[PDB]
């Protein structure tokens, strides 16, 4: 009996930590998003100006 | 062991305590759960209660919820909440956030009964604008946390560790005692009932031939609670202004 | 010493619908005791040893 | 799962067929029937139906038991019955020996009334004469043995061979075909359904929205059942004179 309760809460916060898992990982790829678009940003006028 | 509570049989046991509804909304409201509860996606629609207000147009208030789990030691169940004046149509009654929150904690006095009214706040003179579907909100949140009422171990956690009806419930042993009854949001097992409760701010009468036990709050006057043992219902209701309280050591 | 000779026996013996009638045995009281059915004795036929037709 | 029809459901939800009964009769067995309950030792005991009478005293009828086994391929229920022309003071209703069942099955219309009265048939002239109640009482089993409808598999078979309610029953999966329901008296599992029934005896109506199905009876028109499927209730309930349809196949 104990040995099942034990496994049911673990089993559950294994759960959260997936939803936890993807929840950082939307946030770093948006994270990246934001960099890769303010460096594009940046370079416009070098870019117009040169290339 | 019922699934739900049955608002005509709340209706019927919380009578005597002056928990009533007009009859034209008893019709609507019969008409206009079960609508909103499947135009909703919810799993459970309840009439919560009634508050009354300065014009007559008290407002009805309902609870919803699709599931409840278990987070962090407490059994949180993510409720919805619509009200209505007529009983017929239901609108969204929001969220409030937790800076307003002290403000419409501050506002006292019976509600106006209109939706669009705002009262006024003063602090270091900046003012506040607090429209009243907010000091609403709060009360309800107020009354809901300090009561949600539900009998002990009838509720239970499931596989995916979610609370569940209990359907081999097989009812309170002892219903006159406050032993017997618990919060919503105290988990499965977890042995916290009523009696942790500050002692005196509950009143039990248990009529032991018919088997009918009313839990009263004395905290929030006008929270009712009914559990019938011998059919294995139960079910609770507010009704009145929504206000706290606070001369409960004078009354005593 | 019997006792030793018992629990391989009756971990050695299979259930007809599973095995080890010993764990068998051991998962129907695990049940049981997590939550403690309103006639438990007849309970045992009915819920944890059986499934009723229209469980789910 | 409920354990025992609630009165005040099967009075909500039978209402639109016309099965009502008098304010003060609902009050009266509001209070009476738990006392008659206690005081036979029943473990069960239900309001049965209502036949109208000549005089305006229609009787009420309850029927209790305590436990019901498997005898000869049979549910047996040793049902007990009470009537009543108040609400308030319940006497017994005998059962009838089966040659007077013939002559009580032969006569036909309203009762009178008048618990005294006694009608007379003429044979060969040997005249008998038949007390109202012994027509009353078989008028009762007729409908009784015709009807008395429960869901399929709401019971369950336990160890000592008894018939005892199925807590784990999930509801009917197709709640507006006549698989779905049965007669009490049918072991649990022999696959009768009241589709086994003589074709054309049964109505169903299904609110598919709000999940009620109401089955009524042609061949006995006055019985009426219900069954709501979100909160998993059910009961029946008979009124009117309690004489049989015999120009059915007319009539469909």
């Amino acid at each position: 009996l104990a040995a099942n309760r034990s496994t049911l809460a673990d089993k559950a916060a294994s759960t959260a930590a997936t939803v936890d898992a993807w929840a950082e990982r939307q946030a770093k790829m948006e994270a990246e998003l934001q960099g890769k678009e303010l460096e594009a940003v940046r370079r416009r006028p070098t870019f117009v100006l040169r290339e | 062991v019922q699934l739900e509570p049955n608002i005509t049989l709340v209706l019927k046991h919380l009578a005597s305590c002056g928990a009533v509804v007009s009859a034209e909304q008893q019709a609507a409201l019969d008409h206009s759960i079960p609508i909103k509860r499947i135009e909703a996606g919810l799993r459970s629609l309840t009439l919560w209660g009634r508050l009354t207000t300065l014009n007559g147009k008290d407002y009805l208030v309902a609870e919803g919820y699709n599931v409840a789990s278990s987070k962090e030691g407490a059994a949180v169940y993510e409720t919805k909440y619509f009200y209505s004046q007529d009983g017929a149509r239901w609108s969204d009654l929001q969220p409030v956030d937790s800076e307003t929150a002290t403000r419409c904690a501050r506002i006292k006095g019976m509600l106006s009964g209109d939706p669009a009214k705002n009262y006024e706040l003063e602090e270091k003179p900046l003012v506040f604008q607090i429209p009243e579907l907010a000091v609403l909100r709060c009360r309800v949140d107020a009354i809901a946390t300090a009561t949600s009422v539900i009998p002990t171990d009838s509720t239970i956690l499931n596989a995916a560790s979610q609370v569940v009806p209990n359907r081999l419930f097989a009812g309170a042993a002892y219903p006159e005692k406050l032993e017997s009854y618990q919060h919503r949001f105290s988990l499965p097992g977890s042995g916290v009932t009523l009696s942790q409760d500050l002692r005196g701010t509950w009143a039990v009468q248990y009529d032991a031939f018919k088997g009918v036990a009313q839990v009263r709050s004395l905290l929030f006057p006008g929270y009712f609670f009914y559990y019938a043992a011998n059919e294995l219902t139960w079910g609770s209701l507010y009704v009145g202004d929504g206000l706290r309280n606070n001369d409960l050591i004078f009354m005593l | 010493a019997d006792v030793g000779q018992a629990l391989a026996f009756l971990q050695q013996v299979k259930t007809t619908q599973g095995a080890s009638i010993y764990e068998g045995l051991k998962a129907a009281l695990a049940k049981v005791l997590e939550d403690r059915p309103v006639n438990a004795v007849e309970a045992l036929e009915t819920s944890v040893l059986s499934t009723p037709p229209a469980a789910n």
